[PDB]
């Protein structure tokens, strides 16, 4: 649904 | 936003009975639903996500189901460690939005309030002001009202109430009310009363005094 | 063990601007998500915003967009939340979570912080005056009245007395200062026999005050 981002 | 609707808003049942309550999403959400349960006097604890799978350390007894956009939990046997709020917040789309929570106590047999009066001490009008204080004791379901009466005048506006978390040992409730008033005011009246109405009362209980 | 660590209780004026902190310990402070709950007295959850610890990217919720900033500081791993322009309705607890953070997208808040309540009032700090509620199978107590900000603790005979007490809930007069009461039950063939007296202990004064209640 929703993200900030990729972590690594 | 998204609104999640949650039902019923207070549960109360029984040590081992079975409870579900449910949550309920204004449009779809697919998975990303997530539950939290907060004990009393703690902070949130994550429970169930992606809508059915349970998080680590969490017992057998809990599960959660979907249908489309309604979403509930079932604890197979209720324990006193289940009591508290559960709420549910959906993780689809900004802003992720919470459920109004579901309360959750256990049920014991009503029992009526114990009810106390008390004046104010004479060190507090020393200084001006008057509590005249409403105790309502031990009783079990949790909802329970006052009426400040003076002179046989009803009160509003003039107090103040709080009521205790479930107590632990017994699975009762107390309720404390102040009315507060001026010096001034206080000495111009004789009788103080506070009627009690509850569940466990089939006609209210009247607790009163007069001052001097 | 991962643990979030926060600040302690706060106190602002209307208008005023807050600064939460919020440590992470026992695990990299870039692997996940962070989010922001807040919750008033009373009321339920509320979000305010998630941010990325390594890349300091960050989403607040509508509703408080351009009033707050989430930022971090990637040497000590820690978040903070800025609020600005308080008011009234911004009394809370404010809490850090970590998110889950499966497949790179918001999965579920797994370890919270304790939280820090931020109390915004005109108030300033005051001890308690107590008083005491006078027994005449009996109830007894003190009432803890006129005191900023919370907390304070009550017990009865040093914490010998236990069994029947019961300590209120504050509740907030229109001075912003708040009130409680403690009660106990005990035999009314106590009452000219055995002594009673409730110890408050109020830290942000420094006020610790033993009060004997008789009938």
């Amino acid at each position: 649904a929703v993200g900030i981002g990729a972590v690594f | 936003d998204i609104k999640l609707t949650q039902s019923p808003a207070f549960l109360s049942a029984s040590v081992g009975e079975r409870v579900t309550f449910t949550c309920r999403a204004s449009q779809d959400i697919r998975h990303e639903l997530v539950w939290y349960q907060q004990k009393p006097g703690r902070g949130p604890k994550l429970l169930i996500y992606y809508g059915s799978t349970l998080e680590g350390g969490v017992p057998s007894r809990f599960s959660g189901r979907r249908s489309g956009t309604e979403f509930t939990v079932t604890i197979s046997s209720l324990q006193p460690e289940d009591v508290g709020t559960y709420y549910c917040q959906q993780l689809n789309s900004f802003p992720l939005t919470f459920g109004g929570g579901t309360t959750v106590d256990i049920r014991r047999t009503v029992a009526a309030p114990s009810v106390f009066i008390f004046p104010p001490s004479d060190e507090q009008l020393k200084s001006g002001t008057a509590s005249v204080v409403c105790l309502l004791n031990n009783f079990y379901p949790r909802e329970a009202k006052v009426q400040w009466k003076v002179d046989n005048a009803l009160q509003s506006g003039n107090s103040q109430e709080s009521v205790t978390e479930q107590d632990s040992k017994d699975s009762t409730y107390s309720l404390s009310s102040t009315l507060t008033l001026s010096k001034a005011d206080y000495e111009k009246h004789k009788v103080y009363a506070c009627e009690v109405t509850h569940q466990g009362l089939s006609s209210p209980v009247t607790k009163s005094f007069n001052r001097g | 063990s991962q643990y979030l660590a926060q600040s302690g209780s706060e106190v602002k004026k209307p208008g005023a601007s807050v600064k939460v902190s919020c440590r992470l310990h026992g695990d990299k402070f870039g692997a996940h998500y962070i989010h922001w709950v807040r919750q008033a007295p009373g009321q339920g959850l509320e979000w305010l915003g998630f941010f990325h610890p390594g890349t300091g990217d960050a989403v607040s919720a509508q509703k408080f967009q351009g009033r707050i900033s989430l930022t971090r500081d990637t040497s000590i791993s820690t978040g903070y939340l800025e609020v600005r322009r308080l008011s009234s309705d911004d009394t809370a607890v404010y809490y850090c979570a970590r998110d889950k953070t499966y497949s790179d997208e918001a999965t579920g808040m797994d370890i919270w912080g304790q939280g820090t309540t931020v109390i915004v009032s005109s108030a300033s700090t005051k001890g308690p005056s107590v008083f005491p509620l006078a027994p005449s199978t009996a109830a007894l107590g003190c009432l803890v009245k006129d005191y900023f900000p919370e907390p304070v603790t009550v017990s009865w005979n040093s914490g010998a007395l236990t069994s029947g007490v019961h300590t209120f809930p504050a509740v907030l007069q229109s001075s912003g200062l708040y009130s409680l009461s403690s009660v106990v039950t005990v035999p009314s063939s106590s009452l000219g026999t055995q002594t009673y007296i409730c110890n408050v202990n109020h830290k942000p004064s420094n006020t610790k005050v033993d009060k004997k209640v008789e009938p």
